[PDB]
């Protein structure tokens, strides 16, 4: 059974979420963000030293 | 058969039991009784039980409709059965039904 | 040429490198997708009321 | 597949139109139809009888206006002049 959901970006915050599949007992998750990683793209240009 | 009341905890209109019935009953003696659905529209899984005196019964059953109200006649007296079923997951099923 | 992006940048961003990237960074929201078994489902009638 | 929802209000009534279907609310808009025209029927009837209430007091001097107003409408707005 697929469950989809959407958090908040805020990590150390635990959020719960009710899953309920037709015909089946409930389901409750606990989940909370530990780290979120934003790597850019990189294009060096040059290097400067002396 | 005496003192019945129908309750359903459970329901999923689908090609299969997808409901679950729950009837109260108050019994003279020990024996066995048949259980059919008085209602073209529901289908009941058991075909008979075992009754005593002052208990209960859990049947399976199958419908189509979202608003269910049905007769189940156990033994030779009828129960009321109200049951609001949900739609289930899956739009097409691989086995047929009535 | 004073502090760098690790000391500086807004909503408490930590700045790695090699390669470069921010870590922990709070700002919008995220989607997430569990493809739960039925292997951990239980049939509701199999429960109480 | 197709979900039909019950409610609501209406909303989901539309909804089970995908459920068992070609037709259905077609034939329900007929209804409708006949309905409204039922309605419409009725209320050319009720000026028509309004009419025939205003009659006499079509010929005629004082005696309503008073009527008036009590006057459905129409009564008043002969009542002028």
């Amino acid at each position: 059974y697929e469950h989809v959901t959407v958090i908040p970006n805020t990590v150390g915050v635990p959020y719960k979420t009710l899953v309920n599949r037709p015909g089946y007992s409930p389901m409750v998750l606990e989940m909370e963000l530990l780290s979120v990683t934003l790597e850019p793209t990189l294009s060096l240009d040059y290097i400067t030293c002396e | 058969l005496t003192d019945m009341s129908c309750e359903v905890p459970a329901c999923t209109h689908s090609s299969d039991f997808g409901g679950v019935a729950i009837i109260k009953y108050a019994a003279s003696k020990k024996g066995k009784c048949a259980v059919h659905s008085m209602t073209n529209a529901v289908t009941i899984r058991e075909a008979e039980i075992e009754v005593e005196g002052n208990s209960q019964l859990q049947i399976s059953f199958s419908t189509a409709l979202a608003s269910a109200e049905f007769r189940v006649q156990v033994c030779s007296t009828q129960v009321h059965c109200a049951a609001e079923c949900h739609p289930p997951k899956d739009h097409i099923v691989n086995y047929p039904a009535s | 040429r004073g502090a760098s992006l690790q000391h500086t940048a807004p909503f408490g961003c930590q700045i790695a490198t090699n390669p470069v990237r921010a870590v922990n960074c709070a700002v919008g929201n995220m989607p997430i997708s569990i493809d739960i078994p039925e292997a951990a489902f239980t049939r509701v009638v199999d429960a109480p009321s | 597949s197709t979900n039909g929802t019950a409610h609501g209000h209406p909303h989901e009534i539309i909804l089970y139109y995908y459920e068992l279907y070609p037709t259905m609310t077609v034939v329900i808009v007929s209804v409708a139809s006949f309905v409204l025209l039922s309605m419409v029927g009725t209320a050319v009837g009720m000026c028509v009888c309004a009419r025939r209430r205003c009659i006499t007091p079509y010929e005629l001097t004082p005696g309503a206006t008073v009527p008036f107003l009590l006057s459905l409408l129409c009564c008043v707005r002969t009542t002028k002049a």
